[PDB]
Order: C-alpha cells, then structure tokens, then sequence
C-alpha cells in the first residue's frame, strides 16, 4: 500500500521558489528513496531527482544540479512497518519554462537494481 | 521454477513469556540476590537493531509480573529460617518515654515454666490500645509476625535480569518513548542494566532519569483510575535521618530464640524527619506541572493523598535498615533559598507485599541513621485538575525501571523459496 | 552463547541471509535451571526438524519441494530484495505447517532412493 | 511432538520402514520438569550413537558392516514380508551392542580414509 | 600446505568444579544414602591413562567441600520431620541413680492445660547445674533441640561420589602419594570407590589402609596449625562398648509428640570405654614416630589434647546409635602384653556441624552396644617437637579418603593442522 | 555413557587421534538431576559449532581454512609424533577462539556457494 499526498496547486511568476510537499503513508518512509519528476507541457518527462530518507543522499538531473533543493524531515512511527514522511523540494532561479504538473513518487524496491525506481506516485501539483 | 528453502537462524521473533534468571556484579548478605546470581559480564553486550521498530508496552509486560512475584519470592524465603514473635504476643504495661513507649512485658524465660519482667520500647505506631495503660502489639489480632533475621540486609544493590539462551530482550532507546507503542533505534541485548529493587512510596527513590524532558507515563490518561507515573531528569536529593542514638537489646524468650528490642535511648529524643531543597524541589515541582497542560488543556493541581491505611497516605521507605514513613504534606500543594522538612515516624512491626497473614519486625539499628537518596520520579493519581500522590501497586515501582525491556523468542527456521534443487 | 543474531532484523531478507557483512535451591536456584533447560528443550525443537528434512548441520539446506503459488505468488525480486525475514514470516505463517508435513516426506522418500540406489 | 509413529507396530517390517502409506515447585511443578528432562536425555542417547556412525540427519543409513549370519540366518523375505519390527528386534537382541561397537570403528575408520582422500 | 582439522573427542581435559551424584551398592533407613542413589554397576570399570602424570591437591579439592556439605545437608533434611524437644527445656528436679542422674520433671500431656510429673535418666553431660538439686538442659540456654527419628540409623555405608556425563574423575595410584604434587600412573574412572562416612576425632576409623608405608599428608609442614594426617598400613582394632543395659520409655509430651528418654538401668552401674592392644598400638605408634623424623629431624613427642570444647579434647564418635567421647591421655604420651583401656563418656544432646544453634537429641538405644573398629589413621597437629592430636575440621576426614580422586572437565574439540582440505 | 576416551591422554597425538589401537526432591534428588542437565548443556555446547562448522556426525572433517602460521609454526612430524593433544592445546589455546569464528564464515560462505551451484 502506500499514499504519497502531494501540496496544494498553488501558482507563482518568474525569480520565486516554490516548495512541493508530498506526505507520505501506510509504508516505511525510510525504506524507498523519495522521487520527484516534472512533466513540462513543452517537452517530455524529466527526472529531477532521488533522496533517500534513510542515508540522506540525493541524486539530481544535471539539468537541476545547481537550481533544486529537495529535503525530507524524519519519519513519525505509526506501526512496525508503517511511518508518516514528508518530502520537501524548491527551484532556484525559476521562470515560466519550468511550467507543469509535479509529482512525487516513492522507491519499487529497497535492494537490487531496480532499488529506486518511481513506482509509488503522488497525486500531482499542477503549477504555471 | 522456485522451490522451499530452509534457513536456520533468521532474523525474526515472536513474543513470549520466559523465566528470567538473575546476574549480579561483583558483590554476600542481602535479601535481593546473595550469592544466588551469576557474575554479569563486565562488558554487557548490546547490538544495535538497524532499521527495526517495535511494540512496547509497560503495562502489559512480563517482566514487571515476574520481577514483582520474584521479590515476594525473595523475602519469604529469607523469613522462612528466622525466629517468631508468636510468645511477644502477651499483654504489655506500657507508660511514656506518645510518639515512642517504654513498655514492661511478662516474658518465658530459657526455662519453660519460670517466668521474666521485660521492657523494651515500641515505637507508638507498632501497638495498638486494647480496650490502665495496658497495650498490645498491632499485628497480633490478625497475623503471624516474623522477626527478620538480624544479619541480613534490605541494602538494594543492581539486579541484572537475563533472558535464557533462544530469547532475547529488545530495548527502546528513543528518549521520548511514552512507554507504549512503536518505539525505533530498539537494541537488542541480552541481559537488563543494573535495576535496584527500591521499594518506596509516592516518591521513586535512586531510579533512573530520563535524559531528555520529563516522560508521563500511564495507560489510558482518560479516566482517572490509571496510575500516572512522572520520569524526571533532574533528580531533588533527599536528606532523612532518624536522630535517636538507639541502643539493641537482646531479650530471652525462649531455646535459642533471642529477640532483638528497641532497649534505650541514649542522648535527646528527637524526631526523624527528611530535608529537600526548597527552590529545587519547587522548581522541578513546577516542571511536572508544565508537562501535565500538554496533554489536559487545564489547570493543574496538587492537594495531599486522600487518605486510608497509613502505607499509602505516606512516603513509606527504607533506611540505614528502619522503615521510614513521612507525611508529605509540605511537597504536594502547588503554589506557583530556604529548606521543606518533612515530619516522619518508624515502625517496626509492618507488612510489606501486603500478604494474607505474615507481619515483619525489623530489628532495631543502633546508633545515628542517615541516609540521602535521589528522588528521580513520581506516582500521582488525579481526581474525577487535581493530582494527589499515591501508590496504586508495589509493581509500579517496577514498571518505572523495565519501560525500556521486553522480551521475546527468536524463532530460526526461514522458510522462502528459492531457484535452487537438492540433488 | 551467541544466538542473538537478529542483527539485521530490518534488512531486506537477501541482505540479511544471502550475504552477511553450583545452585543453592532458592528462587534464583530453581529459576536460573529451568531457564537452562527452557533453552535447550527448543534448540532441540529445531535441530529435530532440520533432523527431520535432511538439513542437519546447514544453514541454507534446498529441498525437493516446488514452490505452490497459493502460498505466495510473488517473485524473487520482490522478496529478497523488498521484503524482511519479520514480515515475509507473517505473510507465510498459515502455511508453515502444510510445509514442514511435506518436507518430511520429500526427505523421508529421498532416504529410500539413495537406500535402492545403494544396493547396486 | 509427534514421536508416536508406532503407527505401523503390527505391520510387516517393509510395510512400515521401506514404504509409508512457568512452574510452581509443587508436586506437578517438579514432575512436569523432570518429565521434560527425561524426555531430551533419551532423544540425545540415540542422536548421539547416530553421529557415532555417520547417520546424522539419516532415518536410513546405510552401512559398512557385512551381516554375520549368525546374528540372523534368515532371508530377506522372511524378515521384510514376514517379520515385525517389534519381534525382529527380540529376536536379534542380544547382538545389539556388539553391532554398535561394529558400526562405531566403521565410521571412525571411515572418517580417516577421507582424511588421506582429502590430503591429495 | 596445512589446513585446519576438526576433531571431535580428543584425549584433553580441563579442571573445574562440578556436582556430583550419589551411587550405592545392593542396600533403605540410613540418613546418608537411602534409596535416593542409583545401584552401583557391580563392575566399577577403570581404564589406565597410559603415560599420564597430573597435578593432584587434596587440600584444594572441591569433592571434599562438596563431601562435607552434602554430609551436612543430609542430617538436615532427616532432621526436617522429626520432633522438637522445646517443651522438655524445663526445670529438672534431679538427683543421682555423679555420672548419670536420676530426674523428675514436670511434663505437659496429651492435653494442653493438664500437667503430668515424669522421671527420666539423663548423663550428667546432657545437663548443666543453674543457679536445692535443681538442673537444665546443656543446650536450652542458645539453641533449639531436634530428636532423630527413632528409625533412622547413622550406620555408615559405602557412598560412590559420581562425576556427570561429559566429565570425569582422575584417581592417582602412586602408593607413596604425598598428597600434593605429580602423580604417574594416574587412571580414570567414571565413580569412586566406596566411600564410608564416618565422623570419629583424632582416630580415623574403619577407612583406608595405605598398601605401603604410612603417608604423613598437609600443605605446609613448615608453620604448625596445617592439621597432620596421618596414613597406615597395618590398622589397630578397638573395641568400644557401653555396657549398662539401658531401657527405652516413651513419655507423653503432646499430641503425637513421644519423645524417648533414659528409663531405667536394669543391671549393674558401669562405666563405657574403649580397648586397644598394648603391644600393637605402642608398635605402630612407634611407627609413625620413625616418619615424622624424615621431615622434622629432631625428636618426636606426644602429649594430650589442649583442651577446650570437650569434642576437640576427646575421641568423639559413634557406637551401635550412642555417641561415646574417649579420654585418649593413656593413647599419646610417647615412651618408647597387656591392654589399654580408655575412660569414655557418652551424650545425647550433640550438635555435629557445629550450626548456629541446632543440637540434636539421640534416643537411647536399648540394651548392650559394643562395636569393634579400625583405627587406620590420625590427625596431630605441631606446637610451635611435641604432637598432641586435635581435630581441625570434619573436612579432614573427608580429605584422608579423596586424596586419590580429583574431578575434570572433558573437551571433545580438537583444532591441529593437516594436509586435507574440505571438497 | 562412554564419554571417557581419555585412554590416549598420554600418547603422540597422531597415535591417539588418527590410527586407534524418579527421584525424591532431597539432597540426592536435585543433586543427580542438576548433574543430569549439566552434561547435556555441554554436549550441545560442542555439537553446535560442530553443526556451525560443517561437522555434524563427523570425528575428523577438513575445513577450508589454511593455517596461519603465526597460530604455530611448527611441521607436522613435530606435532603429531612428538605433542600430546593435552599440551599442543595449551600451546594453540589463545588462539582457540578466532579460529572458531573463521570457521563458522568459512562454513556459511560454503552453505551460499552450493546455494549458487544447485541454482542451475
Ligand atoms: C536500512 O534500510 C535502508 C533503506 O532501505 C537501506 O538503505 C538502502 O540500501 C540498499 C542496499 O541494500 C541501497 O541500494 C543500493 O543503492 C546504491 C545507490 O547508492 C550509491 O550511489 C550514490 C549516488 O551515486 C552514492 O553516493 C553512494 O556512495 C556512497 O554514499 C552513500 C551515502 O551518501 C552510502 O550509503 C554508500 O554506501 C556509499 O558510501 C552509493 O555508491 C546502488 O549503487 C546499489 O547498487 C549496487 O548494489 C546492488 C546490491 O545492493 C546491486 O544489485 C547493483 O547491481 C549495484 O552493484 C544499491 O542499489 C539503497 O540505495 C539504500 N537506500 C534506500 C533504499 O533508500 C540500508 O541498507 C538498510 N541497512 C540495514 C543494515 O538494514
Ligand atoms: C524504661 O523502663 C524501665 C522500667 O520498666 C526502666 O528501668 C529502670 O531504670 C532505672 C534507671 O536506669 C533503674 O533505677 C536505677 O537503679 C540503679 C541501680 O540501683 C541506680 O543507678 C539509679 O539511681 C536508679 O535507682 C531501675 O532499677 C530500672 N528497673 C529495672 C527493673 O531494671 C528504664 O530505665 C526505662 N528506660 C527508658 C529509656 O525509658
Ligand atoms: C539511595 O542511595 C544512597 C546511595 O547509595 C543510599 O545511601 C546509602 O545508605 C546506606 C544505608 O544507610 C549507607 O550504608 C551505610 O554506610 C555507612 C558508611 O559507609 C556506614 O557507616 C553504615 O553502617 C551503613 O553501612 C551508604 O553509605 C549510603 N551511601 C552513600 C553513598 O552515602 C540510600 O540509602 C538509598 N536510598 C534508599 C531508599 O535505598
Ligand atoms: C528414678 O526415680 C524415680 C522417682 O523419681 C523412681 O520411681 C520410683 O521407683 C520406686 C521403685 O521402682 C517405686 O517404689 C516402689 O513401688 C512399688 C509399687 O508400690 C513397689 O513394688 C516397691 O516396693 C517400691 O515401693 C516408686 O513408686 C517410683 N515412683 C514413681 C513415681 O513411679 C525410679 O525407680 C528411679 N529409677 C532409677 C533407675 O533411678
Ligand atoms: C566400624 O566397622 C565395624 C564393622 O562394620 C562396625 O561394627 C558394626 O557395628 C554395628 C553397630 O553397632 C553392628 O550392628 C549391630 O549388629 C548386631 C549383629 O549384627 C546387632 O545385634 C545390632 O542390633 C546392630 O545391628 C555391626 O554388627 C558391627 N559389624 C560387625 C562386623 O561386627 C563399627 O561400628 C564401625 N565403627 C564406626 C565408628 O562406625
Ligand atoms: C540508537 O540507540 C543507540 C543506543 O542503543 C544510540 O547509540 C549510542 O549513541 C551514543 C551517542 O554518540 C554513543 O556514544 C554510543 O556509543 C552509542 N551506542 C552504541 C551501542 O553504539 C544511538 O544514539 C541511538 N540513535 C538515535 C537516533 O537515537
Ligand atoms: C544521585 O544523583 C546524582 C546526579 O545525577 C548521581 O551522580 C551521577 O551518578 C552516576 C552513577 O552511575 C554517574 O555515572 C554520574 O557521573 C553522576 N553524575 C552526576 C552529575 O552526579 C548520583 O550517582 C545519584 N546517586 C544515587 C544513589 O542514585
Ligand atoms: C598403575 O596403576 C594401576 C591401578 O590403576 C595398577 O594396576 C594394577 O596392578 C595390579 C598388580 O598386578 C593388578 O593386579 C591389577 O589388575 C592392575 N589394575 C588394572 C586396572 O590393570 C598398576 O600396578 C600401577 N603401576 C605402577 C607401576 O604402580
Ligand atoms: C578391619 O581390618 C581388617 C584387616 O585389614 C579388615 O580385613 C580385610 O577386609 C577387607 C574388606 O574389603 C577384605 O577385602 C580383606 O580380605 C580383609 N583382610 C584381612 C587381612 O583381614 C577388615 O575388613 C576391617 N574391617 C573394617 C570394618 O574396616
Ligand atoms: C503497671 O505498671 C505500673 C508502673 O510500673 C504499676 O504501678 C502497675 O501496678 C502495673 N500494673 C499492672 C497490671 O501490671
Ligand atoms: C507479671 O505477672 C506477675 C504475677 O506473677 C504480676 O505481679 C506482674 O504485674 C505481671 N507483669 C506484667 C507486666 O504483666
Ligand atoms: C485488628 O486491629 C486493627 C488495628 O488497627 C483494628 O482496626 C481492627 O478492627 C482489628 N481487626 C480484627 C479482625 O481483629
Ligand atoms: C520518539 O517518539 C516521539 C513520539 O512523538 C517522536 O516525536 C520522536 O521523533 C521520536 N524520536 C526519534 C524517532 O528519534
Ligand atoms: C503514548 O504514546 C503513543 C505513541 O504511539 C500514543 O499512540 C499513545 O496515544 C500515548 N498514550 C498516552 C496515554 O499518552
Ligand atoms: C529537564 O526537562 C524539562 C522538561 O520540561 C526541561 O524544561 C528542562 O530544561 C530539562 N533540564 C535538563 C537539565 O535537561
Ligand atoms: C484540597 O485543596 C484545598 C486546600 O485545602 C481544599 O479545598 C481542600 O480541603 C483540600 N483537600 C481535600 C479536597 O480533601
Ligand atoms: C501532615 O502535615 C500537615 C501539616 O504539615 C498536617 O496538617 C496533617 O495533619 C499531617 N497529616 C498526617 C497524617 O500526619
Ligand atoms: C525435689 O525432689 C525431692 C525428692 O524427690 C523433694 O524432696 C523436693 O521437695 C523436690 N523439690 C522440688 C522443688 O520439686
Ligand atoms: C510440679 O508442679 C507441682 C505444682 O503443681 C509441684 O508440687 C511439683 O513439685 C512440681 N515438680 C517439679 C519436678 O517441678
Ligand atoms: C550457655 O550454657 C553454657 C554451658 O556450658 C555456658 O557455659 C554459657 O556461658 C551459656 N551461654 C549463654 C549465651 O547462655
Ligand atoms: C611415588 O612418588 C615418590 C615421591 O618421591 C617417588 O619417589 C616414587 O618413585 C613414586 N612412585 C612411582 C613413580 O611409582
Ligand atoms: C609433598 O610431595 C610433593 C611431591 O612433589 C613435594 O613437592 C612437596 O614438597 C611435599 N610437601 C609436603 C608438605 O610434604
Ligand atoms: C608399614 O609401614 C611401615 C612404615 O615405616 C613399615 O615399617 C612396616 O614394615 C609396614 N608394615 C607392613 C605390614 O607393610
Ligand atoms: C606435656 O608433657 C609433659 C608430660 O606431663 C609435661 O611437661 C607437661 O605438663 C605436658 N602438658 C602440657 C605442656 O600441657
Ligand atoms: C584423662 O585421663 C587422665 C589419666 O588417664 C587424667 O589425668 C585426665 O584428667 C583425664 N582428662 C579428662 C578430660 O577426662
């Protein structure tokens, strides 16, 4: 199971940075890497990037590399085997371009090669 | 194509209940664990449990139950070889020494048909009036009283509670653990810390401390029935003392049965009583009431125990070897530099864990008792908001020391498939 | 001595088992014997019935039992590399019985083919 | 648990071997313990001569020693088809503990010739 | 290229301390061994550790300490069920039948509130005279009095002292074995021979026999107060005997208390003692007199017992179900046929393992006891060169027979390089 | 029973190892049974590493682990035809416990590779 609650679709203008929460359920947070992608209506999905809410490192596009701040606080148990994460992520030097829907999605597996792969997804945060 | 495959030793675990066995550090003499206990080692092991949480719940434990029934076991076979005050069950001449009595006694003598005139001195509260100043012992209309053997020592020294070998003890350590539900970080090992059997009233006496804020701890904080139990991180050191330079006695009342009595007080007569620090006490006083306003969105209050039996109105303990009992009006009546004195009395005849029938005597220690002990807790009861202090049970002076325990089985059979094939 | 190896209670179940990385009578008289003995009457629970599967003296034993998918439909992937030996065990434990019957006699058969392979 | 596979004590001997078809100390505190200590020594007489023969984990081992045919001069089919468990072993008893001794120099001679197999 | 190899039962032992149990012959009412010990195999099997020396120590051997107090917890559990003597600690209205006396006292009956007057006879060393012929037990004045069970007997009989399985028990048989040290020859054994528990003072009686020589035992022959043991090959009978036919007379004391006393002395008065040879005992008392020059090479004496306590002083010990006490000055006094008679006494009130206060009442036995034994050895002890004997402890008597035996772990784990490696 | 093999205590150690030539509750009652679970205790203190090394029901099983010439450097005829297995464990006991855990990884890497091999 899982739920990944995302922010409201709140809209700013060029030079701001806006911050996507993405409220995590029903599963470890600390278990799967938390995965935001970005769907441009002008061009074709981009990967921005994982953290992982465990060993707190984060791997980014290079394409974001010096313009995205993407954090998690620490989990609230709520089970052996169930936590309540939040997932934090901002822009940089934003403009109109970066106009779409974001979402955020957790980790397939916690082992293997196939360990942080979006299969989770959240609901989506419509921006322009 | 996948097929069983058998693991012997993985990583699970049920949740059972076993008979924990004792260990002791190096040291002899007391009631708790003599010689009985096994040496612990000098390096207890504990693991860390990386990426687990687990259940805990203090007040369904078994470790309590069985550390609880363990101490009762204790004394009872202590007092099992030692002497009987059944023939002290006489008729007593008494006049003032009304706080302690010199009282005269008819008593058998080392011979069975002549008899003696005793006296000895009895505190007020180990007799009763019986319907000319002509008294009689208080635990003789109802129970057996027996005299602990005067070698012995109620001295608490650490207990190490292990589990047997295919068990194991989980530990929580997050420092804000409620007591109850999912705790993180849990370590495993395989014996408890170092616990002291303090038995003791109201106040926990030379417990633990929480390292961070102050843990209220209860079940259902709903009602009012559930014992409220207060953690504290900043301990109020305790001064009590029972000033009487008293002097034993040993008197002949039978074939190799010399009991021991309260002889002469040699000095003042004064009054046993305890200090604590004024400013401290209510300064971590006025801490506990900080924490109360979290969970009930009202006023708090401390007034002093209902009353009843005079174990549980009081600050009941031990001390140098007596038992103290102290009326602690002057620590609980919350009003939001100088020292609190707490008016204390001794008894001899009482009757801990509270049995059927089996009164205990203490035999008088001679000389200057003194003793300074940490308060690092509390037991509170609140009102149908008001919080007066009382003891709902001698097991919640365990529970307050085995939150952080919990043991369990380790099951090794692992049964998965796998793409493997015999043969 | 050391069966405490719950270590890696939280690591997934591939990470966790593929590739590690004188008494006086008293009442700690009677108490500390029948913890002695409450050890190794179930290390003798489980060495019987690795005893029982032809599994005696191994750590991963492979039998001769093919895997029912009633039991549980899911792939290596996600089990050994998704799944922990705490939670996998809850999700089989109502089979676990129905298992060890049939292990018994995979290696019960298996211990008479070797015996009619052994009279040439 | 099940030790009661007597299930087949009236049967043929190949019929049944070859093809299958928290105490108080009171007087029931210490007669429950010393029926569970009881049980264990025995399950370890026999596991123990188990090992001495190299039949750990082995509900049919067999073995180096030829039959002495004064032991029993009988057939295989006047004992597997026509004998019973029960009865067979009355009528060899008496052989029992040299037999043992037999089997016991088999396997600790045994497990020196692997010693000089494995030395090359 | 070498390799680890495991071997399992390899020829290696250890040396720790284990519990051992009980084995006995073919026989039921003794308090040492009754039906509580497994039978004996009729083939005690010994194999000989060929090329073997081992380090033995009969003076830190843990089968004596264990030895003693099982001896002790034996008499203990016997002594659980039989009846006290409490009541009869009254005054005594006595007077001579002055070495035994004739005494009236008032009893207590099968009900509680009638009084009876009964005479008993008692030894004028189970009496003290208080403070117009009135007397009192000897030990009403610190202890409490336990009569044996008129059933069971002290009669000494072989106890084999079995090590656990996994364990073992190493027996010396060099026949000049000091005691201490390295012994060859040494062989194994699952149990000990037969082992009688007799408790005598200053003689050793009915024990071992050393096959040669006469073998002086102790830690430090340097200081004085290391107990002397000495070992002999040629044993000295005595014959001991109480000849005053003595009647046994049950009196009422309470319900279903009969305690058995001193009824009446049918016959003539005499006195019990003990005989021994004149020209044997001066033979191999001239005997170990030649040892004791081998160490100290001065000149030997014998004097008398100190004194003190009247068991150090005497050679106390048992007969047909009396306790006698021998005066053995016509024993020691060195001067370098005809026979020896020693004057002995004879109690009822003892206290063996000198508890805290527990003494032990011994029903007479009825009508003529006379017991003949071996004296095969002693235990003297040096002034600061006089030797007059003296009893250290009763584990000295334990310690003259398992000075053989010496109990070990086995360990079956053999680690050694070899030239194999595994598949 | 004859747990007393000791009759070679005093020989080389390759003449000794590689070519052989109801109770009542008193005093009695807990003695013989404490000694009674104390000898089990320690046969299964040893049968356990003997099942964690590869060697269950083997006297004599070679490992996979070379020898550390630092534990002795001395040859094999100064060993096994000059030592006694009473003092060469004296010389080798300090390092009796590595060689315990190296053995016990050396065992479960062997339990994995099999595990890698039946998988084809
Ligand atoms: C407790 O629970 C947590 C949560 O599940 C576990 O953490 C997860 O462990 C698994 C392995 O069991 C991880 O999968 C691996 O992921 C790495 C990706 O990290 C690599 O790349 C980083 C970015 O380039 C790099 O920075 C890393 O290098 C260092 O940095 C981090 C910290 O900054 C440190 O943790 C690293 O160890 C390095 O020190 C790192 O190199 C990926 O490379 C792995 O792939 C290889 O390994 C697998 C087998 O594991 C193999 O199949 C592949 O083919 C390849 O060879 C592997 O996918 C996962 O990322 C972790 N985090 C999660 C899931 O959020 C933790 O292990 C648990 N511990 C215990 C004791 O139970
Ligand atoms: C408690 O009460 C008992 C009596 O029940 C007191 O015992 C009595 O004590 C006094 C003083 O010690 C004794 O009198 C003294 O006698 C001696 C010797 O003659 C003399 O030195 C004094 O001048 C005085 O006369 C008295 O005899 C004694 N009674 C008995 C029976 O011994 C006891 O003192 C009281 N103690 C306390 C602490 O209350
Ligand atoms: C809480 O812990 C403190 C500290 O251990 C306890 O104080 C201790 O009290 C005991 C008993 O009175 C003291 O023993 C005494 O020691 C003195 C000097 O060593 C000796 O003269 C006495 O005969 C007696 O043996 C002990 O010293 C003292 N510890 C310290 C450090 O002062 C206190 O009693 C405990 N409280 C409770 C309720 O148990
Ligand atoms: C020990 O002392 C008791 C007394 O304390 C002696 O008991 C008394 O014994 C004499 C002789 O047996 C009794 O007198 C006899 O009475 C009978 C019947 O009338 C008669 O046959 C004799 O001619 C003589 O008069 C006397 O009654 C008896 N007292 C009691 C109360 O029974 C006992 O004999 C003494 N025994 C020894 C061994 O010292
Ligand atoms: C040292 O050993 C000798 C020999 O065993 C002991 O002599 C034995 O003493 C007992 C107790 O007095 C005798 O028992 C008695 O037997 C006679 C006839 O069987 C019977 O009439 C009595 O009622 C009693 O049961 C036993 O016969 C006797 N043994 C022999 C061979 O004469 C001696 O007591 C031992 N010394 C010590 C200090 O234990
Ligand atoms: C997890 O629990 C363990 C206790 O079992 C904590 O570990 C200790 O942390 C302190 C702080 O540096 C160290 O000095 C100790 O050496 C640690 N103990 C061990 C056994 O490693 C740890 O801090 C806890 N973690 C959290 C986040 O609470
Ligand atoms: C009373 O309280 C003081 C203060 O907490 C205790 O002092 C600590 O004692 C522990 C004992 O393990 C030491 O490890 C610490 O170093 C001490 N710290 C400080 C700040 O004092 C004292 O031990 C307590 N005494 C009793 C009997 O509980
Ligand atoms: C070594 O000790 C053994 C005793 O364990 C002695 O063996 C006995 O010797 C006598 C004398 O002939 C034989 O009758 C016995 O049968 C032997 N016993 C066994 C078990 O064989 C042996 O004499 C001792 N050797 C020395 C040199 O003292
Ligand atoms: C008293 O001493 C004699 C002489 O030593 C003992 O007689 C021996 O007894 C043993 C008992 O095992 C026999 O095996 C011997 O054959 C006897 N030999 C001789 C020469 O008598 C007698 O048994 C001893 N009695 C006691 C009770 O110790
Ligand atoms: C009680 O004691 C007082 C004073 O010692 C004495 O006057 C009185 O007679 C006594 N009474 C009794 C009943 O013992
Ligand atoms: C004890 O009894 C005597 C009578 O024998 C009496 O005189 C005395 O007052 C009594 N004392 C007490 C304290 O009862
Ligand atoms: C026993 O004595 C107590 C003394 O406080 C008294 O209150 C109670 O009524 C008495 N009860 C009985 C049953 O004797
Ligand atoms: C301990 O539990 C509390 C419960 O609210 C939680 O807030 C805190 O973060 C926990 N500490 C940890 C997980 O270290
Ligand atoms: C105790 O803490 C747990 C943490 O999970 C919480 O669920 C529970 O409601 C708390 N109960 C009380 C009485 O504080
Ligand atoms: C103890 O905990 C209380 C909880 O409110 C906090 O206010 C106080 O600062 C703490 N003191 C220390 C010394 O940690
Ligand atoms: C509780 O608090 C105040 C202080 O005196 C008062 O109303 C009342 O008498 C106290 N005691 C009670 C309610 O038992
Ligand atoms: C306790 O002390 C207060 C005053 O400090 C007093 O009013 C009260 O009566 C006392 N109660 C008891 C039981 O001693
Ligand atoms: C003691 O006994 C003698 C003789 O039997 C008798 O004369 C005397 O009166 C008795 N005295 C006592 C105090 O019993
Ligand atoms: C027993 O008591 C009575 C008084 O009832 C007395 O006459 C007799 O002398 C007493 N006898 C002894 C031996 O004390
Ligand atoms: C007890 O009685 C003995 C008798 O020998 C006497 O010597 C001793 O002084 C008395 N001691 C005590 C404490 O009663
Ligand atoms: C026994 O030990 C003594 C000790 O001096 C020795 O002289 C004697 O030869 C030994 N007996 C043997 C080795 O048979
Ligand atoms: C006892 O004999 C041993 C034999 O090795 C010797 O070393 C030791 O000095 C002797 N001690 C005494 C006190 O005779
Ligand atoms: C007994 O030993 C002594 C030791 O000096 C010796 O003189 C005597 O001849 C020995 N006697 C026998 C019969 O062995
Ligand atoms: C020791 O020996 C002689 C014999 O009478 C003498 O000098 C002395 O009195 C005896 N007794 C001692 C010294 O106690
Ligand atoms: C022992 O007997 C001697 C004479 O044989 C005598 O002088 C001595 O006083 C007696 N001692 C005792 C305690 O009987």
């Amino acid at each position: 199971q899982g739920q990944l609650v995302q922010s409201g679709a709140t809209t700013t203008k060029p030079g701001s940075s806006v911050k996507i929460s993405c409220k995590t359920s029903g599963y470890r947070f600390n278990f799967y890497h938390i995965n935001w992608i970005r769907q441009t209506a002008g061009r074709g999905p981009e990967w921005m990037g994982w953290i992982s809410p465990y060993s707190g490192d984060k791997n980014l596009a290079p394409a974001f590399q010096d313009r995205v701040n993407m954090t998690t606080d620490t989990e609230v148990p709520v089970t052996s085997f169930t936590s309540t994460g939040a997932a934090y992520m901002e822009i940089r030097n934003l403009t109109s371009d970066d106009t779409g829907t974001y979402f955020c999605a957790k980790g397939l597996l916690r082992d293997g090669s196939s360990t942080w792969l979006p299969y989770l997804w959240g609901q989506g945060t419509l921006l322009t | 194509g996948l097929w069983v495959t058998v693991y012997y030793g993985v990583p699970v675990w049920r949740e059972a209940k076993t008979t924990l066995f004792c260990a002791s550090d190096a040291k002899v003499h007391n009631v708790w664990a003599t010689h009985a206990c096994v040496p612990t080692d000098p390096n207890p092991q504990e693991l860390v449990l990386e990426n687990v949480t687990e259940n805990f719940n203090m007040w369904k434990n078994d470790m309590v139950d069985q550390m609880h029934e363990d101490i009762i076991s204790l004394w009872d076979q202590s007092l099992k070889p030692c002497v009987k005050l059944t023939p002290l069950c006489v008729t007593l001449n008494c006049s003032d020494a009304e706080e302690i009595k010199n009282c005269s006694f008819n008593a058998t003598t080392e011979l069975r048909d002549k008899k003696r005139r005793e006296y000895a001195l009895f505190y007020r509260l180990d007799i009763v009036p019986l319907s000319n100043s002509e008294y009689r012992l208080i635990n003789c209309n109802t129970s057996v009283i027996t005299q602990i053997c005067p070698k012995v020592t109620f001295d608490p020294i650490p207990i190490h509670y292990c589990a047997p070998a295919g068990y194991a003890i989980l530990k929580c350590n997050n420092k804000t653990f409620n007591g109850t539900g999912p705790c993180n970080n849990v370590s495993t090992v395989q014996c408890t810390h170092g616990i002291k059997p303090v038995v003791s009233t109201q106040l926990l006496l030379n417990g633990s401390l929480a390292e961070e804020e102050i843990i209220i701890r209860s079940e259902n904080l709903t009602d009012n029935v559930k014992t409220i139990i207060v953690h504290l991180n900043e301990s109020v050191e305790i001064t009590c003392t029972r000033p009487n330079n008293m002097t034993r006695k040993s008197v002949r009342i039978g074939p190799g049965q010399t009991f021991y009595a309260l002889g002469d007080i040699i000095g003042d007569i004064r009054q046993p009583h305890c200090n604590i620090s004024e400013i401290k006490w209510e300064k971590t006083l006025q801490r506990v009431s900080e924490k109360l306003r979290e969970h009930f969105n009202k006023t708090i209050i401390f007034n002093q125990s209902s009353g009843g039996d005079l174990e549980i109105t009081t600050h009941s303990f031990n001390c140098g070897g007596e038992f103290f009992y102290c009326n602690t009006s002057d620590l609980f009546f919350n009003k939001t530099n100088s020292t609190i004195t707490l008016p204390c009395r001794i008894k001899q005849i009482i009757n801990m864990w509270q049995e059927v029938g089996r009164a205990m005597y203490a035999p008088p220690i001679a000389g200057n008792i003194t003793c300074k002990s940490n308060i690092t807790g509390l037991l509170l009861t609140r009102d149908g908001e008001t919080f007066r202090p009382g003891g709902g049970n001698m097991r919640d002076n365990w529970r307050s020391e085995l939150y952080k325990y919990k043991v369990v089985e380790v099951k090794p059979l692992g049964i998965a498939p796998t793409e493997c094939r015999r043969r | 001595v050391f069966l405490g190896f719950l270590g890696a209670a939280g690591s997934t179940m591939g990470a966790a088992s593929n590739t590690l990385t004188m008494l006086q009578l008293g009442v700690w008289g009677f108490k500390q014997l029948q913890a002695r003995v409450l050890a190794i009457e179930r290390y003798l629970e489980v060495q019987q019935l690795l005893g029982m599967w032809g599994c005696s003296g191994k750590l991963i034993c492979c039998t001769n039992v093919p895997w029912n998918s009633s039991w549980s439909n899911k792939t290596y992937n996600e089990i050994w590399d998704n799944m922990t030996w705490m939670q996998w065990d809850r999700e089989i434990g109502n089979y676990t019985d129905t298992i060890y019957k049939l292990l018994e006699v995979s290696q019960f058969q298996q211990e008479i083919n070797e015996k009619d392979l052994l009279a040439l």
